[PDB]
RNA sequence: CCGAGGGUAGGGCCCGUGACUGGGGCGAAGUCGUAACAAGGUAGCUGUACCGGAAGGUGCGGCUGGAU
RNA sequence: UGGGAGAGGGUGGUGGAAUUCCCGGAGUAGCGGUGAAAUGCGCAGAUACCGGGAGGAACGCCGAUGGCGAAGGCAGCCAC
RNA sequence: CGAUGUCGGCUCGUCGCAUCCUGGGGCUGAAGAAGGUCCCAAGGGUUGGGCUGUUCGCCCAUUAAAGCGGCACGCGAGCUG
RNA sequence: GAAUGCCGGCAUGAGUAACGAUAAAGAGGGUGAGAAUCCCUCUCGCCGUAAGCCCAAGGGUUCCUACGCAAUGGUCGUCAGCGUAGGGUUAGGCGGGACCUAAGGUGAAGCCGAAAGGCGUAGCCGAAGGGCAGCCGGUUAAUAUUCCGGCCCUUCCCGCAGGUGCGAUGGGGGGACGCUCUAGGCUAGGGGGACCGGAGCCAUGGACGAGCCCGGCCAGAAGCGCAGGGUGGGAGGUAGGCAAAUCCGCCUCCCAACAAGCUCUGCGUGGUGGGGAAGCCCGGGUGACAACCCCCCGAAGCCAGGGAGCCAAGAAAAGCCUCUAAGCACAACCUGCGGGAACCCGUACCGCAAACCGACACAGGUGGGCGGGUGCAAGAGCACUCAGGCGCGCGGGAGAACCCUCGCCAAGGAACUCUGCAAGUUGGCCCCGUAACUUCGGGAGAAGGGGUGCUCCCUGGGGUGAUGAGCCCCGGGGAGCCGCAGUGAACAGGCUCUGGCGACUGUUUACCAAAAACACAGCUCUCUGCGAACUCGUAAGAGGAGGUAUAGGGAGCGACGCUUGCCCGGUGCCGGAAGGUCAAGGGGAGGGGUGCAAGCCCCGAACCGAAGCCCCGGUGAACGGCGGCCGUAACUAUAACGGUCCUAAGGUAGCGAAAUUCCUUGUCGGGUAAGUUCCGACCUGCACGAAAAGCGUAACGACCGGAGCGCUGUCUCGGCGAGGGACCCGGUGAAAUUGAACUGGCCGUGAAGAUGCGGCCUACCCGUGGCAGGACGAAAAGACCCCGUGGAGCUUUACUGCAGCC
RNA sequence: GAGCUAGCCCUGGCCAGGGUGAAGCUGGGGUGAGACCCAGUGGAGGCCCGAACCGGUGGGGGAUGCAAACCCCUCGGAUGA
RNA sequence: UGGUUCGUGGAGCCAUGGGGGAAUCUGGGCGGACCACCGCCUAAGGCUAAGUACUCCGGGUGACCGAUAGCGCACCAGUAC
């Protein structure tokens, strides 16, 4: 879980990369993957619409099954755990007793070779996905979906978890990985346990050029620019900023909330997020 | 040292040639303006 | 060949000494407070941590070498 | 070999009292605090009372001058 | 101001004299030696170094002496920067 | 007659600079009206990981031959990439199309936009990626994997034979993949041979020799051999692969699992077809019936989709195999054989350059492959050389100053200078040895030394082969020889001590700045619950992201260590269903106009009425800020201490004459003979200070300070020598500039610095090589500075609007 | 107008040779078992030296240039951002 | 909000982006806010020659040019570059 090195170069000194001791298989099902066109940040325009993106490791996407409640009733066996280049958790291959193979998140405490389920009658085991209203309260879970069949939005980051803190109506009440209280609805599926690799977030860059690989291109101060390009560009020497702390467009950087007021949403947030 | 004119017969043809004029407004009135003026060629020569 | 020693370079140990700096001891009648000895007027002491002109204070845990 | 007491250790779970916050109700002119006050909190509806929800910590009675451990130390209950 | 390149250093001089040294003098509170002060004198001479961009100055070791000033603060179609 | 006017023409500078790498030339013969320059020969020199040879791009006849020399060629020209004419590029297999998909572009359906237009799944287009059949030699003045020779191969059509449930733009398999390291066996390529073949050679003292010199191959179907790649076989069930399916996928059972078998490539052999040198003759003949063998080195290439380790987790689609649906099983497909058919476009030539990009026959720039040998530890490094290619399209003399590039130097050795700038020194390999400090990796090639050639003798292990000889790679030991000197030549660190800044490798002002600046791992703040926030767009649509709070955006700080204090009064942001103010709208007290009148029309107070602002709070790794005056101790001095005024609060730790200190070279210490710099200290900090971070910090740096050693032409202080220029002769022949010129010194005068005025002095006429004081010398209508009710970038609590948001 | 230049997207290619010797594995020691130690093996890295290639540090030359950014000597990176 | 001479003006008229929303002659618009009288005209469908504009083209004519003029072009010019 997260490994060192010895300080034998300079970067070397803190760079620290994953055990992959969970992973069982180091290649991907020739059937399940598809080319990732990479953006480089660039919209249909050609034009830059999201800064320092590009130039990173080619990958191929995993297709995930995010729905799961295609195939209820129908058990898969856990075949393998593989390394995805797209997420930070990692995937369980699945072959189901169909015949069919498809990749779900890896969530922690699974183990290849078991077998997993979803639906109404599924028992609530790490792996197993049922609708909400059938979860015990209580119970931590990843995988959400935020509205009936529209597929896991919520908690699928290494390590994230959601768990059920009560029902009311048709919906019932989670805390989030942000610790917002939400309604989500009753008939809203989701897998039983938290995501795996918890260790995700101890892991030190290192150096540079680390950054580079993931296709994270240098980020610039606005500090460091000039008038023309950013509210905290020129002065003589090193500047404080002197103004309220603008983004490049202008607006205030340091508190200032940006959901929208009338949201449709916000019937169904019981409490803003955590620290 | 390189300088600014390196030819390549496939870029001229694509970005000045007839087809590519004929695609925009602006270049259709390239066209209209070069035969007016009674232009002997309407678009760069390039040898395919 | 060896060789007293001379020469070159680099280490180690000890002694003297140095602008200045740190506390220490001692010094009949200096300044500031009053922490301890009575429950010493917030029981004291304690390891540690933080803080404060100073003795000290305070937090956590501990001891009775604590009075009623 | 056959037995016996015990807060001896570790892991995993799990119960209620109470404090705090938030929601709702009902309700009004102060609450809180000290040696005495004041800061503070309260008509933007506090305190006191009821209902619900969220969370962390420590285990009241039994508890004793008691028991266990080499010492430091170990106290709700359940299982290994 | 349709441009007179601006500090200092180097090189290369040349001039003035209110003379730093050498030469000639008077006065001296000039015994001697060595000084002080003024007069005459521009022929020649007027060192090497440490610090600083420095001019200047301070210091070290000497010296007969280690002079002051001018020449677009002499000299960038001569160099340096 | 002037506009630094416009256009043209012609002068001055001037027979001046220059003639484009310092790789280099000389002679003989020839051609021609004419020759340093063209052709031929010999001699010399230069490149040889190229300055040699293939390929691609770009260029577009420049290629070959004949005849020419006006211009082009920096001179010449008889020559040429020039002029005229004639000739020259040949493919089923090479490259591209009639095949595939990539980003991207386009775009049925569909969406959007005043118009023009913008998007957009499928589809289609799009290549140097995938896929796909030719190798050797010969021939031409000029093309050749293209013509010809030999030996091979592919696809389409039709036929015959045999086989089979045939059949597709649909399902499935496959195609199908990274980086680093790398095994086995081969080939490319190279080295040696006492062997095989070869025209000759014996010089000049010796050698007739195991002598010298030249050469000892290439391609090749099936089969076979060696080395490798891919690959389980059978049955039962099936609900998944958007219909079907015997294929695939999943489960169960049997058999076989480092194999074998089957299959596909590489290499070798292989019927057969080729090639074949020095030398000597005149590109050709001969050599020649040429020989065509053994040994060794050996890839980065091949077998290959090989293996291992690793994290950053490494295209698609067709060809192809298989599965079946309609359909059809007189068909259709598969296999083999045979004949027939096989289109379009490119192909000349230059191609690190005189033919491309740079206005030039321009010292610049331009992607891929091959790139020999010997020695130096390796190598594509360095030196020399093969093959092949050149001597750079002005030359001949001379032997000045001065310039560039280069060599050396007595004694001294940084005294030079802003600075050791520059140039010395050091220099590879092997062995010995190597400090503070440290994050234990390092600092480290620290430092400092010793060795290095050749001959003879003995000796150890390795690859090949076989276990031996031979060949080849690594050594150990002993005795000697020579020189001033043995990495004898070329290529190849000077070192240390101590400060500042920045952790570090990186990045940057193309073309005056490479840095301390930017970035950077890491830290904190803050926003964002997903149709996310944010960003681009009028929009649709996109990016964010086929991601989901261990994620994503924004901001500051900048590895790491130890830390980051107090102030929320003002601005910002966060919160606050009360209160105040609040526009449109609601309301309608009450007036007004007009009409004979019902009516029509106008204005209008209270009162309700959003966000915003006001108001009450919170909030600093949010904008920011963090006092003054007076007094006090048993010598003096200084104040732990007290007084009072003010503030929102009064600068904590740490550091300090500093990249910050004005006074200032502060003061004291160190270093020095001497230290405005440097280091260490003190603290009256003009005017440090804690994420515009504070203080340190091993390592790192073409950064910037100070010092020492070494060593030097930097210097005292210069001298000599080399080449390339300058100089002279022959050839060609510019430039800016220029009112006109018959254009001297001084002292004056003058718009205040006079060749040109006054007075005096000096001076025969004209040049060449030189030096730069003047012609307020040339160049650029001064960038500084001011002015203009000139302009542009940028800012904000300047004004007024706009997008955006509420 | 992105045939220059800046960034990104797709698909290809390139980086002689030498040095240092991380994790891992193996063996030995050690212990109750361990950690850990030693040796061999291995071949990591914005590691070290140095061509090609990419740069442009310092000086000199050039300055109507060979060149509207060049030449020479010296120097940086050279498996990687 | 646009048009008109009309820039919010006492601002009608014409047109229309939004909200509300009739009537068929005893219906409706206008005569510069509005009201009355007096008058003018019949919206929410369409077409319609001529008289007006211009000169790529062809003629005729100049107190128009005469090769630095007149077109950029008298000529192989939108060419060479
Ligand atoms: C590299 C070569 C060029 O020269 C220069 O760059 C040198 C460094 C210059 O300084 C030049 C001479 C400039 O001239 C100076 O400009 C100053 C503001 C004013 C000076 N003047 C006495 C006051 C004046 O001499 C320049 C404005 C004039 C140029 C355009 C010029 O005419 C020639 C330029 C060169 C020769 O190409
Ligand atoms: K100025
Ligand atoms: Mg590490
Ligand atoms: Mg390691
Ligand atoms: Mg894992
Ligand atoms: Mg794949
Ligand atoms: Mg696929
Ligand atoms: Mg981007
Ligand atoms: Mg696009
Ligand atoms: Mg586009
Ligand atoms: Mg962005
Ligand atoms: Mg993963
Ligand atoms: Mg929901
Ligand atoms: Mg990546
Ligand atoms: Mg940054
Ligand atoms: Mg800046
Ligand atoms: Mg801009
Ligand atoms: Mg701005
Ligand atoms: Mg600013
Ligand atoms: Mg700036
Ligand atoms: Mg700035
Ligand atoms: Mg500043
Ligand atoms: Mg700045
Ligand atoms: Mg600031
Ligand atoms: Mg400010
Ligand atoms: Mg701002
Ligand atoms: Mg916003
Ligand atoms: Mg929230
Ligand atoms: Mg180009
Ligand atoms: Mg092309
Ligand atoms: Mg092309
Ligand atoms: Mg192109
Ligand atoms: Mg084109
Ligand atoms: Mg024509
Ligand atoms: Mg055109
Ligand atoms: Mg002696
Ligand atoms: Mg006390
Ligand atoms: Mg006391
Ligand atoms: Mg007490
Ligand atoms: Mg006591
Ligand atoms: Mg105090
Ligand atoms: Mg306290
Ligand atoms: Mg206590
Ligand atoms: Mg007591
Ligand atoms: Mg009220
Ligand atoms: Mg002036
Ligand atoms: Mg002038
Ligand atoms: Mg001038
Ligand atoms: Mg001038
Ligand atoms: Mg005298
Ligand atoms: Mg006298
Ligand atoms: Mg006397
Ligand atoms: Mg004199
Ligand atoms: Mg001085
Ligand atoms: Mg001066
Ligand atoms: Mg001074
Ligand atoms: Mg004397
Ligand atoms: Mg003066
Ligand atoms: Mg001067
Ligand atoms: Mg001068
Ligand atoms: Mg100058
Ligand atoms: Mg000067
Ligand atoms: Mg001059
Ligand atoms: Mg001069
Ligand atoms: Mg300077
Ligand atoms: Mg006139
Ligand atoms: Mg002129
Ligand atoms: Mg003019
Ligand atoms: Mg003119
Ligand atoms: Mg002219
Ligand atoms: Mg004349
Ligand atoms: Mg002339
Ligand atoms: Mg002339
Ligand atoms: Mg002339
Ligand atoms: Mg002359
Ligand atoms: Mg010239
Ligand atoms: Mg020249
Ligand atoms: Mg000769
Ligand atoms: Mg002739
Ligand atoms: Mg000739
Ligand atoms: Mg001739
Ligand atoms: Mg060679
Ligand atoms: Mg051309
Ligand atoms: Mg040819
Ligand atoms: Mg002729
Ligand atoms: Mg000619
Ligand atoms: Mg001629
Ligand atoms: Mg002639
Ligand atoms: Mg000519
Ligand atoms: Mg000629
Ligand atoms: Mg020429
Ligand atoms: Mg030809
Ligand atoms: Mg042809
Ligand atoms: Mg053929
Ligand atoms: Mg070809
Ligand atoms: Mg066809
Ligand atoms: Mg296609
Ligand atoms: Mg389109
Ligand atoms: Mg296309
Ligand atoms: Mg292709
Ligand atoms: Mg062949
Ligand atoms: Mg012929
Ligand atoms: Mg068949
Ligand atoms: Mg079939
Ligand atoms: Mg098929
Ligand atoms: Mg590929
Ligand atoms: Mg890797
Ligand atoms: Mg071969
Ligand atoms: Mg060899
Ligand atoms: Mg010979
Ligand atoms: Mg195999
Ligand atoms: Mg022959
Ligand atoms: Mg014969
Ligand atoms: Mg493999
Ligand atoms: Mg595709
Ligand atoms: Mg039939
Ligand atoms: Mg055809
Ligand atoms: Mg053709
Ligand atoms: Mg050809
Ligand atoms: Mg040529
Ligand atoms: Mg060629
Ligand atoms: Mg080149
Ligand atoms: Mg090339
Ligand atoms: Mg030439
Ligand atoms: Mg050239
Ligand atoms: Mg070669
Ligand atoms: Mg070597
Ligand atoms: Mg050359
Ligand atoms: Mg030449
Ligand atoms: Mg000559
Ligand atoms: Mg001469
Ligand atoms: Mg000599
Ligand atoms: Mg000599
Ligand atoms: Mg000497
Ligand atoms: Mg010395
Ligand atoms: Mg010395
Ligand atoms: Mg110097
Ligand atoms: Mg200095
Ligand atoms: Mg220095
Ligand atoms: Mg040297
Ligand atoms: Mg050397
Ligand atoms: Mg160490
Ligand atoms: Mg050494
Ligand atoms: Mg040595
Ligand atoms: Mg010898
Ligand atoms: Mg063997
Ligand atoms: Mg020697
Ligand atoms: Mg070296
Ligand atoms: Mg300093
Ligand atoms: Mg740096
Ligand atoms: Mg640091
Ligand atoms: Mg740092
Ligand atoms: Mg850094
Ligand atoms: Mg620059
Ligand atoms: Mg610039
Ligand atoms: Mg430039
Ligand atoms: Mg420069
Ligand atoms: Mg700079
Ligand atoms: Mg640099
Ligand atoms: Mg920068
Ligand atoms: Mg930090
Ligand atoms: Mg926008
Ligand atoms: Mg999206
Ligand atoms: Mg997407
Ligand atoms: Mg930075
Ligand atoms: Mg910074
Ligand atoms: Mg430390
Ligand atoms: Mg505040
Ligand atoms: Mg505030
Ligand atoms: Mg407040
Ligand atoms: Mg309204
Ligand atoms: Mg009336
Ligand atoms: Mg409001
Ligand atoms: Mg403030
Ligand atoms: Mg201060
Ligand atoms: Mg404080
Ligand atoms: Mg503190
Ligand atoms: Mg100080
Ligand atoms: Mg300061
Ligand atoms: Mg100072
Ligand atoms: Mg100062
Ligand atoms: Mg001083
Ligand atoms: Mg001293
Ligand atoms: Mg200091
Ligand atoms: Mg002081
Ligand atoms: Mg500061
Ligand atoms: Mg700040
Ligand atoms: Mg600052
Ligand atoms: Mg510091
Ligand atoms: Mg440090
Ligand atoms: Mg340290
Ligand atoms: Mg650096
Ligand atoms: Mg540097
Ligand atoms: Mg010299
Ligand atoms: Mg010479
Ligand atoms: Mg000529
Ligand atoms: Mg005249
Ligand atoms: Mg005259
Ligand atoms: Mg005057
Ligand atoms: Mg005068
Ligand atoms: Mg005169
Ligand atoms: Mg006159
Ligand atoms: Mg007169
Ligand atoms: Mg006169
Ligand atoms: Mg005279
Ligand atoms: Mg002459
Ligand atoms: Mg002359
Ligand atoms: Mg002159
Ligand atoms: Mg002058
Ligand atoms: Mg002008
Ligand atoms: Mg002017
Ligand atoms: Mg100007
Ligand atoms: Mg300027
Ligand atoms: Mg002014
Ligand atoms: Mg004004
Ligand atoms: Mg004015
Ligand atoms: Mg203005
Ligand atoms: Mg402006
Ligand atoms: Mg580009
Ligand atoms: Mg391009
Ligand atoms: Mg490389
Ligand atoms: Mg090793
Ligand atoms: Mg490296
Ligand atoms: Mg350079
Ligand atoms: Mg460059
Ligand atoms: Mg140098
Ligand atoms: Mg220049
Ligand atoms: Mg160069
Ligand atoms: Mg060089
Ligand atoms: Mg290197
Ligand atoms: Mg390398
Ligand atoms: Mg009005
Ligand atoms: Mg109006
Ligand atoms: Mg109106
Ligand atoms: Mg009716
Ligand atoms: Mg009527
Ligand atoms: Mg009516
Ligand atoms: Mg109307
Ligand atoms: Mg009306
Ligand atoms: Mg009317
Ligand atoms: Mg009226
Ligand atoms: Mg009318
Ligand atoms: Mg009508
Ligand atoms: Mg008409
Ligand atoms: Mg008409
Ligand atoms: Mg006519
Ligand atoms: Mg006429
Ligand atoms: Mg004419
Ligand atoms: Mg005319
Ligand atoms: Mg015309
Ligand atoms: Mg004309
Ligand atoms: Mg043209
Ligand atoms: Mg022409």
């Amino acid at each position: 879980a997260v490994k060192k090195f010895k300080p034998y170069t300079p970067s070397r000194r803190f760079m620290t990369v994953a055990d992959f001791s969970e992973i069982t298989k180091t290649e991907p099902e020739k059937s399940l993957v598809k080319p990732l066109k990479k953006t480089g940040g660039r919209n249909n325009q050609g034009r830059i619409t999201v800064r320092f993106r590009g130039g990173g490791h080619k990958r191929l996407y995993r297709i995930i099954d995010f729905k799961r409640w295609d195939k209820v009733g129908i058990p898969a066996k856990v075949a393998a755990i593989e390394y995805d280049p797209n997420r930070s958790a990692r995937i369980a291959l699945l072959h189901y007793v169909d015949g069919e193979k498809r990749y779900i998140i890896a969530p922690d405490g699974l183990q290849v070779g078991q077998q997993v389920v979803a639906g109404p009658d599924a028992p609530i085991q790490v792996g197993n996905a049922l609708p909400l209203r059938f979860i015990p309260v209580g119970t931590v879970v990843h995988a959400v979906e935020l509205e009936p069949k529209k597929g896991a939005k919520l908690a699928r980051a290494a390590g994230t978890s959601a768990q059920i803190q009560g029902r009311e109506g048709d919906y019932v009440i989670l805390r989030l990985p942000s610790g917002e209280l939400r309604k989500v609805h009753g008939e809203c599926y989701a897998t039983v346990g938290a995501v795996g690799n918890a260790d995700h977030k101890n892991i030190v860059l290192g150096k540079a050029g680390r950054s580079r690989w993931l296709g994270r291109r240098p980020h610039v101060r606005g500090a460091a620019m000039n008038p023309v390009d950013h509210p905290h560009g020129g002065g003589e020497g090193r500047a404080p900023r002197g103004r309220p702390p603008a983004s490049p467009w202008g607006w205030q950087t340091k508190g200032l909330k940006t959901r929208k007021r009338r949201k449709p949403s916000s019937r169904f947030i019981i409490a803003r997020r955590k620290k | 040292m390189k300088r600014t004119w390196q030819p390549n017969r496939r870029k001229r043809a694509k970005t000045h040639g007839f087809r590519a004029r004929m695609r925009t407004p602006g270049g259709r009135k390239v066209l209209k303006r070069r035969r007016q003026k009674g232009r002997w060629r309407l678009t760069p020569a390039v040898r395919k």
